[PDB]
Order: C-alpha cells, then structure tokens, then sequence
C-alpha cells in the first residue's frame, strides 16, 4: 500500500517531508493526466459545521474530478443552540456509518481529531479546525512554490502581513522547515508579529530568519512572496490605517523583484495587493487556488486507494 | 523522616506506601487520581511532620501495586514523592516520580475553544521541560502551555 | 411487477404486512450485494421544507448508493413569510415535471400525501409530515430487529422514554402489531403515556402489553429495547429532573440482561442513554442509523424499479 | 475499637474522631465539607474491619473540634457515624448527626432554571422529612426535591 | 412600623393572611382617596430583563400615580447585566445604589430572590421569576375577588385551564388556603391537572377540593370563575383541539350561573374567553386589570412610607 | 457666570484642572445637600444611538435626582435617525428644538462633536463617541478617587489589563496629568500596552512612569489600583489564557497592600477581579458606580444652571 492510504490527515506535523513530498508528486501526476472514476462508487461527506465556501467548493470540485458522489452540509444555520443537541462524537459515529470518508471544518480546534476517534475506519481530513491546523491550505501552497519555484529547499521566503494569527503562515513555515536550506523574511507590524514559538522551532533548527520593516529591503533576494490579509476587526481602525500603507503591494513594488518570484496570497485578499499587480507575470495567487484542485485529489486517491498506478 | 513511634502510621504486609508527600497535595492526589475507589484498606496521615522538612503527607494501600507510569503520573504534584512497593512487612523496593511523556485524564486545557472542552475525551498532554518550566501540548487543542497555567489554579 | 412499484410510501400504515417483509428481504439483500448502477440516469428531488440533516444525509447517501442524481434543497430560510408565495400543491406540480421521484420531508400533517395527489406518476416517499408519520424510520428499526432479533413475531419489546410524542415508537408499535405473538412493555412516565388510542389497538387485536415503573422489572425478559428522547421542552425542567433519573439507561442496568437483547434508539440521545452502554454489545443504536441506508435503498429499488432481479 | 490488632495503633489526645462512617462515604466528607483543608494532623482509615461486620471509615482531626450544626451537616451522607469529642486521650464526648434544618453549600439545585447556577450565591436547600422521604426545598427557584434527587452531585 | 415598611416581596408564601390583608386594605383606600405626591422625590427602577408589557405598564403608571421618577428597561434579549457576561449580583450592587427601591421581572427562578442579597437597604419587589413566584398577580387577584364578593373566606372558587403549568392558579390557592372556609373546584385537562404538593398542601389544612370535567359541572356553585389560558404550544394540535370545547367558556355556559358570580382571567386570554362573555354583568377581567393599579400602589406606599395617613 | 454653563462636555481635554475640581466639588455638595427639584420644568434628552444600559441609567437618575424629566431611546439597530437614511446632522437639528439639553452616546467617534455644530443654543454631553470620549467616566473616577484619597496630587496610581484599547485609561491618565506629583505603574500584556503618544505627553511633562509585569510587583506602593476588563475577543482564546494568570486580581494578592489603597474597576467585571475582593475594605467599585451620581448630576447642573447655591 502507500504510506497515506486509510490515514487521517489532521495536521502538518504529522507528517514527515516524505509524507509531503508523496503528496505532491501525485499532485503533479493527477495535474497532468486526470483519473475522473478513479473513486467512482465512493461517497464522501462534506461537513461544514463552519462555512467556508472557497474551501468547501474546492474539495467538492477536486472529489467530483475523482467520481466520487458527494452528500454534506454547509452550516451556520440554526446552530446558536445545537449544544442542547448532540455530541460531535455521535455525530461522526453516524455518519462514519454511511460514507467512505469525512472532510469536516469545524469552529473548535481539535475538532477534526477528536472526529478521527469515533469514525472507526473511516479516514478524517481536516478542512479547517478553529485556529489550529488547515492541512490542504499548506499543500497547495508548497505545490504552487514547488511547481513554479522547483524546489522546497534552498529558498527565500517572505512572509508578509498579520504573522501573528495567520494560520497558513505559521503552517507553511512549519512545512518549509522540513526542507533545506530556506532562509525566512517576515514583515510584520510589531503588534502583529511571528510568534515567538516559531521563531524558537527555526532558531534551534538553525533556520536563517530576519526582521524587516518594509519589503524593498529584500524584495531582490525573494523567491516567494507570501501575503497575508491583514484582519481589520483584529486591529483599531485607526491603528490600521496609520500602517495599513506600510504592508500593501502595489505593481510598482516589483521593478527589480527576480524573474522567478512569485507572489502568493492565500484567501480573500483586500487593498493588500493592489489589483494593478495582477496584470504581471509575478502574480500566482489565482492559480495558486486552482492548485487546491490538485493538492486535494492528491489527498483524496492517496487515502482511499490502497495502491496508485499513476 | 518516616519514624514515627508515639501511637501512630502502622506497618503494612503488602501494598503501596507512598511517602514524602508534600502537605495540601496529597489529598490532591486522592482526588484527581481516585485512590478511595477500591475496598482494600487504606491509610492516609495528612500533614504529618516529615522531622522537621515541614509537614508531609503519607498515603499506605494495602494489598495494592502500581506500574512505573502511575508513579510517573505523580511526577507533577509530588515530584519528590517516594513510593515504597511492601510484601510481607518490608520494602522489597523504592521508586520516585519520573516526569512523563504524556498525561492522561486528569488535566484541563486552559484553551476555552479546545474542542476537549464538550465531548467524551479523556485530555491528554504531551509534556517536555524547558528552562524554568514544562510545557503541555494539547492532543486536540495542539496549543502548548507551562504547566504552571495547565495547572489552574 | 414488484407490488410497490411506482407507489407513494405515505404512511405505515398503508403498508401490510407482506409490503414490510419485501422492503426488508431487499434491504437484506441489497446489504449483501450492492447494486451501485440500478438507479443510473434517475434523477431525486430531496426536498427537506424542514430541516433534518441525519434524515436526509441518510437518504442522499442511499440516492447516490444506487446511482441516482440528487437535486433539492434543505429549508428553514425565509420561511416565515412563504405563506405569501405560491402553494405547495403547485410546487410539487412544478417539481414532479423535473424530477424521477421526490423525497421529502414537511412541518405539517399531511403534506406528504398531498403531494401526491400533484405528482403525477411521480413516487413521493415521506421523510416526516409534522407530528404525523415517518415510515422510513419505522422500516430500519424492522430491519434492525429483525436482523439482530432473527424474526418480527414472538418478542418482547419494551419502549422507554416520552410515549405521549414519540412518533416513531407509536408507529414501530403498530408495524410490531402485524406480526404475531408480541408482548409490549411500556414504561413511560404517567404525563407521558402511550397513548390510549394504542393501547386500544392492542387490546383489539389481543396483543400483550404492560406498565413498568422502571427497566429492572423486565431487563430480563426484553429482546428489544427501545429508548426515545425525553424532550425537555415538552416539560418543565423541575420536573424533568425529578423523574429524569428513573429513565436514564447506564452500563450497569444491562448485567442481567439476555445475550440477544439490542438496546435501539432513534435519533439523537442525552443522558437517556450514558456512554458507558456504548462499549458493551448490546449497544445497537449506530447500528441501527447504517442500516436506514439499506431500508432506504430498498424502497428506492423497489419503488422505481419494475422489477428486481437480486 | 480503636484499630488493636498488633501495636503502634492509631489514637490523639485532643481532637474529634469521627467515626462508623459507611464504606465509601468516607472521601466524600473530606471534599464535601473541605475537612483536610487545615494544617492540623489527620489520621484516616478507609474500608476498615467495621465494628461487627463489615467496613467503615474512620477521620480523626486532631485539636479540632465541630459544632452540633457541622456534626449535623453529616446526617445526609453518614446518619449512622458518631463524633467524638476526645481530650487528654479519653473520650469525653460522643454525639450523634441529627436531621439539620438547613444544608448549606454541598447540594445542588436540580432545576436548571434555577438562578443559583449562574451565579456567586451559595446553594441552600430547606431540609424536610416525608416519612423518610426528606425532601429538600431550594431556598432561591423554591422548588422542592426528594433527597434522593438531589443527592446526584 | 407598617409591619411591610422597607421589606423585600418576592414570595407569596412569605406573607401572611394579616400582611395580605393590610395590602387589600391600603389598597382600598388609594383607589377612594388618591395620594399623587406620597411618593415624590422617590426613584425607582424598573427592572424588566424580561419583557411583560402588562405588567410592565401596570407598575409604572402605580409608579407615577404616586408620584415617583421611574428608571428601567425592558426585554434583555442580549443587555449587558443579564445575558452578555454581567451576573445579576453585580447589577443589582450596581443599580442598588441609584434607586430607592426595584422591581424586576426575570427569566429564572429564584433571581428576584438572590438580589435581595446584593441590594442592601433597597427593597426589591418581584414582577415574576421563572416559573416560580408572582406575587403582585395575586394580591390583584385577591382584592378583585374581595372586592366583589365582601370576603376572602367561606368561597366556592372554580379555577380553569392549565392547573399544572399556571403559576398563578398555585399562588392564588396558597394564599386563600390562609383563610378560612374556602372550598376549590379544579376543573382542567388530565394533562394539566393540579400538581399534587397543592393538593396535598390543602389536605393538611383540611380544606375541601374537588377535581371536574367541565365548567357546567359547577356553573352555579361558584363565585368566582377564575379562568387561565391553556399553553397549545405545551401540547400537540391535535391533542388540543380535542379537548377544549370543555374548556372555553361562552356567555350560554353562564345562564345558570350565581348573580354574584364574577369571570376572572389574569390576562392575556386567546379563545378560552368568548367575546360574548364580555357583555355580560359577570366578566371581570379588564376589571381585575385596572386593581392591578391599587394592588402595586399599595405595596410601593407600604414598603416605602413607615406608616400609612390616610 | 459658572465657567461651564451652557458648555459642551465632550472631550476630558477640553477641561482645565479649574473646570475639573469644579465639577467634584458641586458634586460633593450635592451628594451632601440634595437638590431634587434644581432642574425642574428642565427637559433632557438621552439619546442612546449605542446601548449602554450602565451609563444610560447612571444619567437618567443623575437626571430625576434633579427633577427634570426626560425623554430618549435606547439601541438604533436600525432607528430611522442614524441608521437608515437620516443625517445625525438632521436628528440633533430636530431634537435641539425640543429639549434643554442632550446626552448621547454613539458608536462613531467625534459624533458628540459634530451634533454640538447643529444643536443651537442647547448644550451637549457626551456619554461615549467610539473609542475616543467618555468625559463622565472619568469625572466619575476622579471624584471617587479623592474621595477616599483626599487629594488628587502626588498618588501612587496602578492601571492593569487592556492599557492599549482602554478608552477610559487614557482619559484618566490625561487628566490626572493635569494635577502634580502622580506616578503611574502600568501593569498589562504586551499585546496591550499603553500606547505611545500617552507615554510621549506624560514625558513632556516629566511625569514619573514606569511598566509593570504584575500587580504584585508594585501591590504596597499603591494608593489606587485601576482594573480595566481584559477584552478576550480581543485575541486569541489560547493566547489570552497564557496571560490572565498575571492579571486578574484575588484578595490574597491584597495582603500587602495599604489601607489607604482601594480597587476601581469602569465595569463591567468578567473574572478579573475575583468575587472574594467585593468584601475587603479596598474593594472600591460599586461605591465607584454610585458616585456616578454625583458626578454627573455635578455636570447637568453646571450647564443648565448659571450658577450653584449650594
Ligand atoms: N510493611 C511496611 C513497610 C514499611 N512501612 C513504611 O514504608 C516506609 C519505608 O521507608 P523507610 O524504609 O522506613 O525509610 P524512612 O526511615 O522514613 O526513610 P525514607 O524517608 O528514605 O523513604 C516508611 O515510611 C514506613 O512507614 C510500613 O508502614 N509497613
Ligand atoms: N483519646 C482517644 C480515645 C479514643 N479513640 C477512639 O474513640 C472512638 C470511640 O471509642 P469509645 O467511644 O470510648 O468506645 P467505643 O466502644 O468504640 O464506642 P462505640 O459504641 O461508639 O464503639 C474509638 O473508635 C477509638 O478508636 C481515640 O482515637 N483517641
Ligand atoms: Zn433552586
């Protein structure tokens, strides 16, 4: 069998570079040549206890690429007193009755590991589980780093924005720490910095990392440019417009921005990448998300397929 | 100094004699590891002076055993607990706490959003020592905290 | 032809006895060998007017289990001035022009069966009309019984919980009262008995019934037994707590109970049974939610398939 | 019967033995009415060779003693038990739990509804026997429970 | 030196037959002759942290009959003090030392209770708690009754509806089981009889009670008819529309009844009262309201004024 | 002739240390000689745009102390003034031909302001614009603290919890920065520091400051200890709870400190202030709440008043 195959995936950390590098070569082989009743007559539930529309129409594109039947919901709705209702445990143990596997979101962190208790031999992945983990959001971003840039070692990457509840950052950060020889730029605001605990796990690896102000200081030395929506509710309205200006990117930033950089943008984005710098060849945020489309069915046949013969 | 002659703590022909307890943890530990849920008779001495190293704790199990991880588990309360294994009326055997990998069912993670915070899960910690202190992970949460702030209150 | 085909599937009690042993040898069979092409090119409306996701994930999945397509909605949302629209009866009209046959599930009494007097030749199957019916239910709690049980005659059946509201126990009971040789004991609390109305059913057909004060005085007698929710709304919440405790089935009230007997439960469950009863083998309530995915399939086999050659 | 088998046996000169208390109902009196926390000596014997037969718990505090009110708290969990009043190593006193007027802080409200749930108050239920059947009334939501009911936490 | 001068009312079983009659008598005299400036320079609040407009208004026009200021608010769907994170302790600290006396509605039982705990010398007064307590219905009850019979001993009192759930219909028997000679007809549904600790309670007085069918039953035996809405939300639509027809009361029911005979209904009532009965010398609910003026003037006078002048 | 009749009252720093003693003043001898009928035939307006069930109170009382009467509302969700369609422009327009005077409250910052532009004659005070003022609060707490300190000069003044969204900790530091000889110790997170520009202006000054990781760091130099609710939505559930361990404030932490000191808290509490504090001679919040009175009844007379005979 492969290695991923009847897992639950629930966090980066749980799995090893190799683990990574499997996920993504398959993504790379079902880019290229596409297997659409490679899960024919299996049915995946799409749980969204929290929407998430982006998220949510990903995954379902990726299993009907695959041939899989598809039966979910996205909720919001009428769950403001379903706590007087039943447990997530029960819940998953009725569903792991019905369907091959789960892809849930869910508003608790854990949430997507506790499921993975109960749902007995029915593979789990996580969609997104509070602010902990969002496994498919990092691979698809190491695929499109990987797939434009040609490696996960030897790179530089900025991240660039809120560091410090920015999930995908701290996730990807986690991920590229796995790989060689990266050397890390983040350009926070001083209230929204990389966290402390990061910045512990790179030192002791003895991962080159460094503090920058703005972007022009080593915009010629990035390979990878990694923005951030910078959460507005999360600041003083005020308090963001006095620095809002500082960490926006604007065509004109990239004049001497490498040939090979990317600019890359996980999620809704909003006045932090000016639509000017989407006309340029930098910009890879939208195909980026078109790569979810792999990532995800990478996920999907390595999980539920014993054996692939891509 | 467990010598003590005065008309008190009495020896056991079996069991476990657990010695060395700080005061105010050793109810603590009957508590939070449920010790009293068993019919075998039990002794327990509770502010005890332990010769003059302040006041401890004493618990004795007759006829009861326990495995090097349950003496593992105690590692956080009382890390300088003693635990006495007795057949036949002497210690055939000493051990102390030694601070675990993990910790099962009795701690509560300090995140209120931990989903471990609702449902049938028993919590369990992976724990590691740092400068000062030890940090928990979560087995849900996946948040890390010193065990100072696990411990709250 | 099958005797169901092309038939509306309203109420249980429009079903005999020999229409329930037909549901259930398919179900069986169906469980056995899958038929996952049957329902190919057909195409389902499930239209839930009133939510409820376990019912109708239950049913989607057996749609897509087939074969089958499934178009529909899950409804709650701005209806609460939709009496100012159109009709239900010209919805059904619009609908049954589209669709093969429609599931459906409705907040009230009866629209089920009105619906069927608009669709046409198209099948209407009845997921719930208000406090009224539920016949899929009734037929995997059969199914159930019947599978672990081994027969539908000569058993004792005990039904625990609210009996007064608990429309799935008023309608197993009259399905049980079709086969023979069946003894009843209830043990509700006196605000919510089973109603009059059943008891004199039974009388009439000379069935054995009883009135326990508690469990213990059968638990060793019962080979079924069926708990329901206590709705606590239906109570004051005094009250709820003062008799709370004499209904609440624990590991620990099983010890003395007969090696078949099944312990059932219908929908979601709180503190009416604690999870300790989970671990031992007379747990039989998520067993019991599978297998509405085979009760399920077989009326869709049946109902749209002429014949049936399993 | 002071515990007199062999020697080194268990006694204190000036304190409160509580003793006969039902098997098991023994811990429940130490979390319930927080007796350990003192810095005083206390000695406990849980699942003891019981007075005829069968077990027994036994609390001894010394230098401490408990008015008829405290003694009274205890006729819920251990009617049976009687407190000693001991001084000068003798046994000056003997009472026994009588039915209190009220129980304060131990019991909890079964109505859910109730106000005392949500918020700072401690819990207070009116003590009132049914032929044996005793029934409690909650002092705030003034509803009334048998003990039995109320006696699930 | 009045006995009630500046004490709490929360409970009706807290008063006495001697407190309840200085109320009524008070009460009489304010609604002869008026004080309009009694309670000037006064503040009180009004303390709805559950909407009851009825109530609400009859409090506040008592309020300022008397001539005091009113501070309050109304329907804490999500206020601060009650339902975000403030306790109720910290509030009544808080507003107990702006106002001079407080009368609060609130959704749980006990709460008018605990305040008293955190109002210091203020006196709080209870509107309704939960399912509990109401004591300013009730002394408006008993005024109406007494006003239109001459006593509040030796009557022949028919309560109607929901005897279960209407906390008014227990209130008003425990406190005319304080005097002498009354004999209770409880005419209600099976489903909603009086609760037993009532009858029990009247039986360790010795007071006569009885238990009926219907109305016509007793029709001429009674002088007061006191009528409670039956909550059709507390039971099924169908099992509702099944028994009252023995339950609403037309003026025809009335040919036969006492002259002295008086119809109460603590309000609001929905079909239990014909209009027809509205027009007849014996309707004497908007009655029964407007004493609810006279009933609230005279507590508020009586707990803030150590001795009534008039 | 008062220097504040028929003045705004919207920002602190549009009051000298004169207007400010001023005001405490008038409020110490209306807390001593009451005049409940100074502002008589007055009529105020208390235009809650944002609830604020607290302050609305305070001020409404603060109102009928005096004897004016009052009209206003609470809470536009959706008020056709502010939030439909209408101007705030045209709302005070109206109004001001109405009433005497207005207070108002509005979740827009300078909106207190603006309405003092269109409401003519008729004075203005601000009972909270966004995050910026909230004049009342702090006259409140300046009040308070000389009350029990007896003086407003040279204290030792701790503020702990959320220095940096604090409104009301920046308007205390201000104007206690207006008065000579006050150190201040800053005990908060990181995450929550007191802004810049506030340590800046306390520099210009030459006010002796200094930041503090914990309360009991510097418990004995203290005369008052500021408590400001920690906004948890503010960040991170698992961030925040690392923190609260260093500021939330129990009484045994009290056990050092002077007996002059005494605990203030704006309210509402959450879980900083543990309930054992409410019964030490130092707890000082409730007291701080009921001299909100005095403060503002200071104030509506101040400015509807040319001047006091007191
Ligand atoms: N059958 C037995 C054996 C031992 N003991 C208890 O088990 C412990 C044995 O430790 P000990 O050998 O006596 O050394 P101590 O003198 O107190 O020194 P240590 O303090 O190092 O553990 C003592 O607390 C003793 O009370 C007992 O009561 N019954
Ligand atoms: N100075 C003392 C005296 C007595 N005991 C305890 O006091 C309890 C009461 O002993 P006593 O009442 O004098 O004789 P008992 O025969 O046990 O009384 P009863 O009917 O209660 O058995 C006994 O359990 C004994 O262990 C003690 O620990 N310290
Ligand atoms: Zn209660």
């Amino acid at each position: 069998a492969n290695p991923l195959y009847q897992k639950h995936i629930i966090s980066i950390n749980d799995l090893s570079r190799d683990d990574l590098n499997l996920v993504l070569a398959t993504a790379a082989k079902l880019k290229a040549n596409p297997q659409p009743e490679l899960l024919k007559h299996k049915v995946i539930a799409s749980c969204f206890f929290a929407a998430s529309t982006r998220t949510r129409l990903s995954f379902e594109t990726s299993m009907h690429r695959l041939g899989a039947s598809v039966v979910g919901f996205s909720d919001s709705a009428n769950t403001s007193l379903g706590k007087k209702g039943e447990t997530l445990a029960d819940t998953i143990s009725v569903i792991s009755t019905y369907v091959d596997a789960i892809v849930m979101r869910h508003p608790q962190e854990g949430a997507a590991r506790l499921a993975t208790e109960f749902s007995g031999n029915v593979p789990v992945l996580n969609a997104g589980d509070g602010s902990n983990q969002h496994p498919t959001q990092t691979l698809l971003d190491l695929f499109t780093i990987q797939e434009t840039q040609g490696r996960l070692d030897n790179l530089h990457v900025a991240m660039v924005g809120d560091l410090k509840y920015g999930r995908t950052v701290h996730s990807l950060t986690q991920a590229l720490a796995k790989f060689d020889g990266n050397r890390f730029y983040f350009i926070a605001p001083d209230a929204l910095a990389m966290p402390q605990y990061i910045l512990d796990m790179l030192d002791e690896k003895g991962i080159a990392w460094s503090l920058h102000s703005s972007i022009e200081e080593v915009m010629a030395e990035v390979d990878i440019l990694y923005m951030t929506r910078v959460q507005k509710e999360r600041l003083d309205p005020s308090e963001y417009a006095n620095v809002k200006a500082q960490f926006v990117l604007r065509a004109s930033d990239l004049h001497n921005a490498k040939a090979n950089m990317k600019v890359l943008h996980p999620l809704p984005r909003v006045d932090e990448i000016a639509t000017d710098v989407d006309k340029t060849p930098h910009a890879w945020y939208f195909q980026q998300a078109g790569n979810g489309i792999f990532a995800r069915q990478a996920l999907l046949a390595l999980v539920l397929n014993r054996d692939l013969v891509l | 100094m467990t010598h003590d002659n005065k008309l008190q703590v009495e020896a056991i022909k079996r069991g476990t004699v657990i010695d060395h307890i700080p005061a105010q943890i050793g109810f603590k530990l009957l508590s939070l590891f449920k010790l009293t849920e068993t019919d075998q008779r039990i002794t327990i001495g509770l502010n005890l002076p332990s010769g003059e190293m302040g006041r401890k704790d004493l618990i004795k199990i007759e006829n009861t055993f326990l495995s090097e991880d349950q003496v593992d588990q105690l590692a956080l309360y009382a890390p300088q607990a003693t635990v006495n294994r007795i057949d036949n009326y002497e210690v055939v055997g000493k051990s102390r706490p030694s601070l675990p990998e993990r910790i099962d069912n009795v701690l509560v993670c300090p995140n209120s959003n931990c989903i471990s915070h609702a449902e049938p899960v028993s919590s369990s910690f992976a724990v590691r020592k740092r400068a000062n202190d030890i940090a928990l992970k979560c087995k849900y949460c996946e948040k890390e905290f010193s065990h100072n702030v696990v411990l709250a209150n």
